[PDB]
């Protein structure tokens, strides 16, 4: 951690940060900025103008919240700078001018956006060297292949990213503004409609844990609903932080069913199986066969037991009857983007691939699009 | 003094003393943070004793009256912010993100709901302490219950004597 | 694009022989610790024995001389194979075989004019039938 390269995966909802060579990110926190709801009824009394990450989450009951990433793209730059500052100084506790930093990039990111992040990293954080890698490409590569279609379902956004020999096909990338935080919120709603009351920020955290520990994707949703209504076999008990034990039934599979049926939250969109199929269909007919046999899942929202089998069933139903369909769900898929970056940045052969501060000063902003992965 | 000063001294002698006792059992940063919380609560008691026998002041007199509490709240917060590498960072965060509850005395209205919100911010961190230490040592579970009891008792104390705000003397 | 791992002298010379059709099969492995591409095997391999060459316990690169008929012509075509058997491979192994593939193929074409006809990515040797190889190289 002396001069070790840093890996920063700025997610739509979660920052995954750490040191190149580690098996897991050292810091994982919300990519969110919170501001007081009212001007102030009291002076000072420890009040701050803004709060970042977990400090924003703990005080969400008295704040307005804002994600610096909108529709999967960095949008609120002063807020993103607050999150980057927090990552270096409060979470990783490093001097950024001492560490080469690898940053990840979301699908369809404009050239000017990558230039903006690079400008902030070199001029504002004074990083000695930098590198940008595409999230979906790092996950596909970490899965053991260079051609396939990545389903990246994270916190605020889900993408279908077709990739050919490490190059994403921008014309065919599909976006769904539905992922992890939306499922937590929907689980809160259906547990409330059941009679439970999860309202406070700590209760939102309990619901997020219930989702991550007990939710699953049913292979046949309607068959599962009929079993749940006639039998208690799908019921699972959950221990609350205070030791109280609750019982969860059909909410286990109704919550991630939203990914396949966005109408569950009233969202007018096709489900993740249909957007995968549509993304494959936008590509040239000759690559489609390789895409169908290489559906790779990444991101925390692809962690549900049964999601791979469900996607296999749904893509089979849409694709030609003779098409070989395969879903690859690596066990590391929750952090595959970060892990991929960690492996890369730790290689001795990578030390010559960084864009140095010297290189940036000489070639200008266009150097980030030339030095690629 | 007046019933609300007596009731605050009972709050200091009961959940606060339990919190100080559990913080001492954990020691280190937790013990150091507790002494700063205690200083804050003692500064609040002094303001309650002043308010019990004096009419509602304004501007400079009121700012001078509330400034020691405001400054001690910042001292509690600064400690946590200067100790991010602490082995008890969720304990420190539960305190720093909730200590503004002492600021209820500055509110023109609804002090009770404000202390409730501060208690909810502490619970974001105390639930992390419970999850990490429920199988480690009971003293951490006891510390969480002791710290949170200060704010549930403070809310009961506010509802009883200062429902619409700090009950300054009329005469 | 990708990460460039230096190819050993023996691996280069084996590939040189394959480009001259002195060899018909070249298996390359990544030395993870040394960040190099080394020679694993150059065993005589006819299409019927190609499935036997794909390891089940680790990822490998393969350059195979695919001798076959296509529309009246007898072709002797170099096929590249990146075989990755699954979770028996560590995430570092999967990441490095994926990341090193493109610079290896770039240097093989540039320095040896290998003219790789097709690049294939497989899970196991059993899928390397004559039908599969034909349909991969000559689709539709
Ligand atoms: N085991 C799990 N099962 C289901 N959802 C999970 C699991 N682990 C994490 N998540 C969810 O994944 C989301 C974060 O995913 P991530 O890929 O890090 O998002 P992003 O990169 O967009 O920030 C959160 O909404 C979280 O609750
Ligand atoms: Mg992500
Ligand atoms: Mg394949």
């Amino acid at each position: 951690d002396e001069t070790t390269a840093l890996v920063c995966d700025n997610g739509s909802g979660l920052v995954k940060a750490g040191f190149a060579g580690d098996d897991a990110p050292r810091a994982v926190f919300p990519s969110i900025v919170g501001r007081p709801r009212h001007q102030g009824v009291m002076v000072g009394m420890g009040q701050k103008d803004s709060y970042v990450g977990d400090e924003a989450q703990s005080k969400r009951g008295i704040l307005t919240l804002k994600y610096p990433i909108e529709h999967g793209i960095i949008t609120n730059w002063d807020d993103m700078e607050k999150i980057w500052h927090h990552t270096f100084y409060n979470e990783l506790r490093v001097a950024p001018e001492e560490h080469p930093t690898l940053l990840t990039e979301a699908p369809l990111n404009p050239k000017a956006n990558r230039e903006k992040m690079t400008q902030i990293m070199f001029e504002t954080f004074n990083v000695p060297a930098m590198y940008v890698a595409i999230q979906a490409v790092l996950s596909l590569y970490a899965s053991g292949r260079t051609t396939g279609i990545v389903l990246d379902s994270g916190d605020g956004v889900t993408h279908n990213v077709p990739i050919y020999e490490g190059y994403a096909l921008p014309h065919a990338i599909m976006r769904l503004d539905l992922a992890g935080r939306d499922l937590t919120d929907y689980l809160m709603k259906i547990l409330t409609e059941r009679g439970y009351s999860f309202v406070t920020t700590a209760e939102r955290e309990i619901v997020r844990d219930i989702k991550e520990k007990l939710c699953y994707v049913a292979l046949d949703f309607e068959n599962e609903m009929a079993t749940a209504a006639s039998s208690s076999s799908l019921e699972k008990s959950y221990e609350l932080p205070d030791g109280q034990v609750i019982t969860i039934g059909n909410e286990r599979f109704r919550c991630p069913e939203t990914l396949f049926q966005p109408s569950f939250i009233g969202m007018e969109s096709a489900g993740i199986h249909e957007t995968t199929y549509n993304s494959i269909m936008k590509c040239d007919i000759d690559i489609r066969k390789d895409l169908y046999a290489n559906n790779v899942m990444s991101g925390g929202t692809t962690m549900y037991p049964g999601i791979a089998d469900r996607m296999q069933k749904e893509i089979t139903a849409l694709a030609p009857s003779t098409m070989k369909i395969k879903i690859i769900a690596p066990p590391e898929r929750k952090y595959s983007v970060w892990i991929g970056g960690s492996i890369l940045a730790s290689l001795s052969t990578f030390q010559q691939m960084w864009i140095t501060k010297q290189e940036y000063d000489e070639a200008g902003p266009s150097i980030v699009h030339r030095k690629c992965f | 003094a007046v019933p609300y000063v007596q009731a605050f001294d009972s709050l200091l002698a009961n959940p606060v003393a339990e919190y100080l006792k559990m913080s001492k059992e954990i020691g280190g940063d937790v013990q150091k943070h507790a002494e700063m919380v205690h200083t804050g609560l003692k500064l609040e008691r002094a303001l309650l004793a002043t308010a019990s026998q004096s009419q509602q002041p304004a501007g400079n007199k009121l700012s001078d009256l509330l400034a020691p509490i405001s400054e001690q709240i910042q001292e509690v917060i600064t400690f946590r912010e200067k100790n991010r590498g602490s082995k008890f960072f969720n304990h420190l965060s539960a305190v720093s993100e909730s200590i503004q509850a002492l600021g209820w005395v500055a509110l023109a209205a609804k002090p009770g709901p404000f202390v409730k919100e501060m208690n909810d911010a502490a619970m974001f961190y105390t639930n992390r302490v419970l999850k990490e230490y429920r199988d480690v040592d009971k003293k951490h579970v006891d510390w969480v219950r002791a710290y949170l009891s200060i704010w549930t008792e403070l809310q009961a104390y506010i509802k009883e004597f200062h429902t619409t705000g700090l009950a300054w003397s009329k005469t | 694009q990708g990460v460039a791992f230096p190819i050993s002298r023996d691996a280069f010379q084996a590939l040189e022989k394959l480009s001259k059709k002195q060899l018909n099969y070249v298996q390359l492995e990544i030395d993870i610790k040394n960040e190099t591409i080394i020679l694993a095997n150059t065993e005589n391999t006819e299409l019927r024995d190609l499935p036997k060459r794909i390891p089940k316990d680790s990822a490998r690169y393969h350059f195979f001389l695919y001798k076959h008929s296509h529309e009246g012509d007898y072709l002797e075509s170099v096929v590249f194979i990146y075989s990755m058997p699954g979770y028996t491979c560590s995430i570092r192994e999967r990441m490095l075989y994926s990341s090193c593939k493109s610079p290896l193929l770039e240097i093989v074409e540039r320095q040896l004019q290998m003219d790789v006809i097709r690049k294939i990515e497989i899970d196991n040797g059993d899928e390397l039938t004559a039908d599969f190889l034909y349909d991969e190289v000559h689709p539709k």
